[PDB]
DNA sequence: TACGTAATATTGGCCAGCTAGGATATCACAATCCCGGTGCCGAGGCCGCTCAATTGGTCGTAGACAGCTCTAGCACCGCTTAAACGCACGTACGGATTCCGTACGTGCGTTTAAGCGGTGCTAGAGCTGTCTACGACCAATTGAGCGGCCTCGGCACCGGGATTGTGATATCCTAGCTGGCCAATATTACGTA
DNA sequence: TACGTAATATTGGCCAGCTAGGATATCACAATCCCGGTGCCGAGGCCGCTCAATTGGTCGTAGACAGCTCTAGCACCGCTTAAACGCACGTACGGAATCCGTACGTGCGTTTAAGCGGTGCTAGAGCTGTCTACGACCAATTGAGCGGCCTCGGCACCGGGATTGTGATATCCTAGCTGGCCAATATTACGTA
């Protein structure tokens, strides 16, 4: 038999292929790239979930994971993060 | 008249602050740096007085702290005296760089 | 034991050094041969003072009692 | 318009008063001008999350709460003034 | 997909699972995950970007972790972001103190 | 016994406790026993601090615990010290502690 | 007609009064206190749950509590609130 | 019975290749066993909450995880591991 | 014979192992180490090989930038020699030590 | 008989070369390097199944917005006074310099247990499938906890009198240097053989 | 005329006295402190209305508890090194010791603006009500993402030459000491006044 582990592996390498298209990648790198991921994954959410509670609001929408990343996150590194995030909304939103 | 040694109205005023508790920072100059700051992050900005209390509070008890540390530096380097380097080993230490 | 002045004249005989005695080579020499009391150094410390002024000892290294310093001859 | 001349409002005898509290006995005559940069670089962090949290609440006043809220952010809890 | 309709190549779907799963509000709103995930999306090409110029500079085609580690200490804003952080196997920056050298 | 705090035999309110459990997105349910320990444990460090800081308090001629007797508390206890270690009491001031290289001689 | 602020204030004076019945608090005081406990709360809720979370459990139990006092408490604090937990626990399931 | 003599393995060569890498030149002859006292504690400190983790789990193996969660809980987050 | 000057190979020895980044502590001794102070916790208890590798991982990390910190304590005492005193002094300032 | 002149022997003073202490350039040896060959295993790709994502649909409620209230943030002014400023002055501190002893690093050889690949043995991790004790969700019941209101005892604030610590000044004791006195040695003169 | 002895003078050494410096002890001065008096106001209690907690019932699913599967943790084993260890040797580093200049403490007079408290103005915080867009939830559906399998090129390992850096030696440079050379002075003997 056999179990099943999630992992963002594979899109970690379809967007290496995107910056380094004639580069690979070891298995401990790839689980250094998964570990940190997740543990940016949570910190935004953890950030934006104390929002919410904050405010007294029953949801977290884009709005939150936005001030999320300008509290987490240095001033290119935000400037930045907040753009491909605002981005990447409209154009989900203008394909329904 | 009378003149004491160097050395003796500071340990006098080191025992003095150590025993209270009020800010020792005068609350118009620190308020007016609280603004001039923050004005230069967004404009048009009001303050609820206990705001700037308590960004009076955080800040003397970090230098406090702060110069706790770098006192400890100046005494590692056989030293009575504080110095900018001092500081900057405290704070290279802690991780604020 | 003779006056501090004798032997700071013997340390620095004794010892054949090529720059005569430093302040620190006549300090222990005189702590090993002579029952020396315990304000040896400060007593070391103003006979060389004095020695330098009356020119019996002329200087080899520093500016003072803080140097290397041979008898005059 | 550019704003400047108020960093000098934390004046010499206060920095005096501070450093004396942490239980210092003498002080270089360049550690002023450094406590100043090293405050203002403090309060710019500070007040810098309280205003993005005051923006996120839709609000021109910043409140006690916001500042509460960032110094938690930073690892720099504060008892006293909310939360 | 969600994916594609956002355009990322990270999964918006995944992203809103996890939102859910993990006690973070009651109710989590349709552009979170898409935001967040883009979010990931960014940072993580930030840091193979860095690091495969770090694997270049070291005449590899592969990265192995101190690329990684390279990638982000000599980064400010990255080493900023991960100041608490270890990164299994990546050594560290080549530094020696001035006052140990030989005159 | 209609409150849940009787039932528990403690002063801290396990109700709004619960609700504070409830409402705060810590898990999808909340157990029946957590809100009783958590505020039990509540009340235990409550205690604690507020008897040091109440002999503080009485050590300084003073029937009010003010903020300076609760940061003597904390700071003079080692564990205290260590629970609140990156947490500033406004208003509670510093312990005495002159280093001893600056003492006259 | 001011808005309903809620507090440990009330609590707060109970525990002083069994522990110092002649003994006040002041405002500031009172505040300290009031975030004392919504720290540690905070603290020991957020340990919690993230040992359910770990453990895949949907629930967060007494159990998961008093784990979360074990890691985030030093020593005797810990061994002190832990029994004082269960006698809480132990009682509330009997009556 | 007492357990003890374990300490020692960590070697004089070991902590002078570590104090290498962190970019020391000269070390002091007492050095080597204050660094054993200050891994200890170390350790300790961080093997208490990784075999808390592990007790709650209803296990009798520490696993990675648990060392991760207690690093984490430390401010010494490790990546690499199951992060 | 020949001999390089004191000083010489630490400085080979710095650059040679901020160049790599494999295990500095050896591995079996560690692990004993590890099992022995976890029993003081927990007796009968086993442990994954990737367990023991996150703790040494994560230890060695520590004791690395710690004497980092330290070193610099030492320069600021216009020293070369790292002493007690310095680690005492790094860990103090980090909040570890009281 | 003494003094002067001329001659010989001993002592005195200053200068030069040689020796010791230094820095720069060149030579030799060792360590980190690098390059083309070689095998070895995990990166990376395809493959086909399956479970988590998607789409299409219902229902209810969070919060976006609009309208209203009244808190408290802001500005501004005059007056009191304590704190800040800047200047004078000198102590004690930091740093520059010398200097001495051994605690360090370096480099041998001998001693050891870490590392590896090996087979063998099974605790216990981890997955499924049953089912019931437990917690969500709810309305109806009600009493703990809230704000509003009020008041007096605790303490901040001040002015009078006290204890401890530090600094300065004066006195006493110890050491050093100089002067005086006594003893010993040498030289000269006188007397005797 | 020569030699020996005695006496006198000069020089050196030792002892005693006086002066100067350093250390210790005592006294005084100032700062914090300890004390009731006194007046302002916030802790804390009484009240009564309300909203969050309690009560009892349904209903669904998390998880405990059991039963099975096999993964990874673990144990003893025996060679082959490379790493640990213990030691010889000596240098550069740490620290102790002293010395000098000025920066930083203390105190004073003058200058500046914080704080106070009292007034007057509105922005906007924060709370209410209405209605709907949005997200939870379920049932059905489908392909993205998973493990299992495979194979092959990226890279670890290594042996055989190359480059750079560190350490040591030889050539050229300055200041100090002893000896050498030259000259002076002091003593002697003879001749002349």
């Amino acid at each position: 038999r056999k179990t099943r582990k999630e992992s963002y592996a594979i899109y970690v390498y379809k967007v290496l292929k995107q910056v380094h298209p004639d580069t690979g990648i070891s298995s401990k790198a790839m689980s250094i790239m998964n570990s940190f991921v997740n543990d940016v994954f949570e910190r935004i959410a953890g950030e934006a979930s104390r929002l919410a509670h904050y405010n007294k609001r029953s949801t977290i929408t884009s709005r939150e994971i936005q001030t999320a990343v300008r509290l987490l996150l240095p001033g290119e590194l935000a400037k930045h993060a907040v753009s491909e995030g605002t981005k990447a909304v409209t154009k989900y939103t203008s394909a329904k | 008249p009378h003149r004491y040694r160097p050395g003796t109205v500071a340990l006098r005023e080191i025992r003095r602050y150590q025993k209270s508790t009020e800010l020792l920072i005068r609350k118009l100059p620190f308020q007016r740096l609280v603004r001039e700051i923050a004005q230069d992050f967004k404009t048009d900005l009001r303050f609820q007085s206990s705001a700037v209390m308590a960004l009076q509070e955080a800040s003397e008890a970090y230098l406090v702290a702060l110069f706790e540390d770098t006192n400890l530096c100046a005494i590692h380097a056989k030293r009575v005296t504080i110095m900018p380097k001092d500081i900057q080993l405290a704070r290279r230490i802690r991780g604020e760089r | 034991h003779p006056k501090y002045s004798d032997m700071i004249l013997a340390a620095v005989q004794a010892e054949k050094s090529r720059s005569g005695s430093s302040r620190q080579s006549i300090q222990k020499y005189i702590k090993n041969h002579y029952k020396v009391g315990e304000n040896a150094d400060s007593q070391i410390k103003l006979s060389i003072k004095r020695l330098v002024t009356s020119g019996a000892l002329k200087q080899t290294k520093g500016v003072g009692a803080s140097g290397s310093f041979r008898l005059a001859k | 318009k550019v704003l400047r001349d108020n960093i000098q409002g934390i004046t010499k005898p206060a920095i005096r008063r501070l450093a004396r509290r942490g239980g210092v006995k003498r002080i270089s005559g360049l550690i002023y001008e450094e406590t100043r940069g090293v405050l203002k670089v403090f309060l710019e962090n500070v007040i810098r999350d309280a205003v993005t949290y005051t923006e996120h609440a839709k609000r021109k006043t910043v409140t006690a709460m916001d500042v509460v809220y960032a110094l938690k952010r930073q690892g720099r809890t504060l008892y006293g003034f909310g939360g | 997909t969600r994916s594609s309709r956002a355009g990322l190549q990270f999964p918006v779907g995944r992203v809103h699972r996890l939102l859910r799963k993990g006690n973070y509000a009651e109710r989590v709103g349709a552009g979170a995950p898409v935001y967040l995930a883009a979010v990931l999306e960014y940072l993580t090409a930030e840091i193979l970007e860095l690091a495969g110029n770090a694997a270049r500079d070291n005449k590899k085609t592969r990265i192995i972790p101190r690329h990684l580690q390279l990638a982000v200490r000599n980064d400010e804003e990255l080493n900023k972001l991960l100041g608490r952080v270890t990164i299994a196997q990546g050594g560290v920056l080549p530094n020696i103190q001035s006052v140990l050298l030989p005159k």
